[PDB]
């Protein structure tokens, strides 16, 4: 509910605005941000089959997109980011994923841990 | 060197002022060319 | 699929057929006064004889804008006049700009347009062929001969 | 369809919803160029109300015709008068949207009730061009016109 | 003979025509370009001595003039006009407005813009 | 019958050209006359509900469009212009409407008399 | 239509032909965006196969979405990014064509039977952009990707 609270409506407006400005005209910073955000949220919601994800692992990967860490990266590398990010949190941070599974929420402690993890992870990917 | 230079102005500026002086001094009838030509249609953009 | 969908498509394309018909008519009008001012400026330009690209603001004219944009990145990778020059070629070479220009192509391009370009301190342009086709001594005396002939080469690329 | 077609005549006011509008996130997905009422008259609701309601319908109806033309031929072929009415129309579409209290579980936004006085003033100002400087998405999914101004500053960072 | 050319952005006057002599102004004096001559303009008169009798008179504001190894010339003018289409009464009034705006303005860049216009308009009344 | 035949023809000239009214800009004076005049005449066909007019009131309003006294007026302000103009000519010039109904046409006397009432009201209204 | 519509369910692979594709000269006139198989699976066919198949269907579907704009104005009015996908997609569409042994009388060309290794490899090279410089009709009615280079050299 936290990470995908206003995601359903925002993605509907993204497809409206993206389809509207197909022509290569100049636009303000607020609408190009919506396009920049909406493209990379769509790449997160891509998913293969015969491997369904647990609620906490879904919450982890949606965090990166919705809180804005993916915005500067290229659209084509978002699926690569997600796989590397998901396998990393499965490896080391089982306490954090476990704490979201036990509680059923993102605490301000867990928010601060994810904030530290994704920012340091992003700097590695961008280089 | 030149009174028009020193201050900073180039020959293309010298040419634009001289050419405007000729078009400004006409007998009405032939200003149809001078209104169409010699326009400032270009806009300056910079980042 | 639906009758409501197909009736909407006919409603729009009927207007576009009339608008496209109108725009070739307006293009033919501007083509007339562009041709009649060509041969006076052509002998002037040929008699006269940093990457600059020349086209216009207005689109919907085939690959006039993209042709000059293709040869700029060619000259840039080895080693702009028009709003469509920026929209296409800018974000890729954003740190390689001196000046960019707007409000061109609509009205006839004058000599005063070439001066304003030169004042702000090879050249790429589309040379005309036919209705269908196109194709992409003292020390200080030479100083002023350079700057006026520079405005003539920029003016030659504008009229073509 | 015979069922809804027959129902219209039995009604004093009609609120026609569209899948096309809901598809774009615009909730409530009311068709502004299809919903009607008997009381929409300058003698009943006053001329200031009436003249704004028709002004909203005009700018939306004029925009509806353009949409299909400017999807192919591009935005830059429009007049400066037209692309003014295009930008205003798109903001007006978004300011017709509203987060309901009963729909809080779908939107993710707090429910808002907008009084009739602040509704008319909101669409008055957008018609006149008082928020042409402000961006597009600030009008989407907010209660009164004041929230658009506040949300516009929030989208700066 | 000489392959003489003389044109402007708007209009063209001559194009490889057989002319005897063409006097043209410049920044330093005024060269008379005869057919025999060795390998920058100023506001002044362009006198064109034709092959037979008559001598027409033009005026040129600014630009450049070329003299090649072979007998060929192309005089380039931004605004070339004849004495038939030049007003004397307005040229005096333009010279007053220029000299007016000289005695007042103090900016170092602007005085150049005024003093060029004084020179250009003073070249018109010399002819007119 | 005098003003209707003239109006009908000019609207036909408009309706062909009107599809590229907005998409034109660099248009010649022939089509710009038809596009201007046609938008003016269309606005005169607009009318309020529950206020049906007498024939002499209609022809005066159409005549203003046909002879082209409203050609420079802003197209958006024609419906409001007409509503005030109608109240003015009914209130003050009640004898003028008597002439049009009696004579069975807009005579040369009425032409000149109505010409003064339009051109003065036009400059006063648009300010 | 009820007859074909019901038949889909009773199948493991569907090769859907097209008149639109047939009229443009592409034979066999298969729709690459309307034909499916239940073994199109990276576990069955291998991950290299699957990626090259879905990559071809992506660039074909991207080209299909532009067809309203290309029909009116043309290929020249698109952006440089959009024209590059169109040029590859059209080269793919023609490389999807092939001369059949049973249809030698109709075509004129000799019949070809391309092995699975060179089928993947050919479309894999085209997606990467190793033949953006080559023309379109060089890919029309050829067996392996080698014949597309050989056909292009004779033209120049
Ligand atoms: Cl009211
Ligand atoms: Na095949």
């Amino acid at each position: 509910k936290q990470v995908a609270g206003t995601m359903k409506l925002e993605l509907a407006q993204y497809r409206e605005v993206a389809a509207f400005a197909q022509f290569g005209s100049d636009l303000d910073a607020a609408t190009q941000q919506l396009l920049s955000r909406g493209v990379r949220l769509t790449e997160l919601l891509k998913q293969g089959q015969y491997s369904p994800m647990a609620i906490e692992e879904q919450v982890a990967v949606i965090y990166a997109g919705v809180r804005g860490y993916l915005d500067k990266l290229e659209p084509s590398k978002i699926t690569k980011f997600e796989n590397a990010f998901l396998s990393h949190v499965i490896s080391q941070h089982q306490a954090l994923l476990g704490k979201i599974r036990t509680d059923g929420k993102i605490s301000e402690e867990s928010d601060a841990k994810l904030k530290e993890i994704v920012t340091n992870f992003l700097a590695g990917f961008e280089a | 060197v030149a009174y028009w230079r020193q201050a900073g102005l180039s020959y293309i500026r010298y040419s634009q002022i001289c050419a405007k002086a000729v078009r400004d001094a006409l007998k009405t009838e032939f200003k149809a060319n001078a209104m169409k030509t010699s326009g400032s249609t270009i806009k300056i953009v910079k980042v | 699929a639906t009758l409501k969908d197909i009736t909407r498509r006919l409603k729009s394309i009927k207007n576009i057929q009339k608008i496209t018909k109108s725009m070739k008519m307006v293009a033919a009008a501007k083509y007339a006064r562009a041709e009649r001012e060509l041969k006076p400026a052509r002998v002037y330009g040929v008699g006269s004889l940093l990457i600059i690209g020349v086209s216009s603001d207005r689109g919907l004219c085939g690959a006039i804008h993209s042709s000059v944009a293709k040869q700029m990145k060619s000259e840039a990778a080895n080693l702009g006049v028009g709003d469509k020059i920026r929209s296409i070629l800018h974000r890729t070479h954003s740190d390689q700009f001196l000046v960019t220009f707007k409000e061109v192509g609509r009205r006839p391009p004058t000599f005063g347009d070439a001066s304003v370009i030169a004042l702000e301190l090879s050249i790429i342009f589309n040379r005309f062929r036919s209705v269908i086709s196109y194709k992409t001594i003292d020390a200080d005396v030479l100083r002023n001969y350079q700057e006026y002939s520079l405005a003539n080469i920029i003016y030659y690329s504008l009229k073509e | 369809d015979p069922a809804p077609a027959t129902t219209f005549a039995h009604l004093d006011a009609t609120t026609v919803l569209s899948r096309a509008i809901a598809e774009l996130g615009i909730y409530p997905a009311v068709d502004p160029l299809d919903s009607t009422s008997r009381i929409m008259d300058p003698n009943i609701v006053g001329s200031e109300h009436y003249d704004v309601a028709r002004g909203v319908q005009k700018i939306l109806q004029d925009y509806k015709s353009l949409q299909d033309i400017i999807a192919i031929l591009g935005m830059d072929e429009l007049s400066e008068e037209d692309k003014l009415t295009v930008s205003r129309a798109r903001k007006i579409q978004r300011f017709l949207s509203q987060p309901f209290q009963v729909a809080e579980v779908f939107t993710g936004h707090l429910g808002k009730l907008v009084p009739l006085k602040e509704t008319i003033k909101g669409f008055q100002q957008i018609l006149a061009g008082e928020y042409d400087h402000l961006p597009e998405q600030a009008f989407y999914m907010v209660g009164p016109i004041e929230e658009a101004v506040a949300k516009a500053d929030k989208l700066a960072e | 003979q000489m392959s003489f050319t003389f044109a402007s952005p708007t209009q063209v006057f001559f194009n490889s025509a057989n002319v005897r002599q063409v006097d043209v102004p410049t920044q330093t004096g005024a060269f008379g370009i005869l057919a025999a001559h060795v390998p920058v303009l100023r506001p002044g008169l362009v006198v064109v001595h034709a092959e037979d009798g008559t001598t027409s008179k033009y005026f040129v504001s600014s630009g450049s003039v070329t003299v090649n190894a072979d007998s060929s010339v192309q005089l380039l003018a931004e605004e070339a006009v004849t004495l038939d289409m030049l007003d004397l009464g307005a040229a005096k009034a333009n010279l007053e407005k220029a000299q007016s705006e000289l005695l007042g303005a103090a900016d170092e860049a602007t005085r150049a813009e005024i003093q060029i216009r004084i020179e250009a308009n003073e070249a018109l009344v010399k002819a007119l």
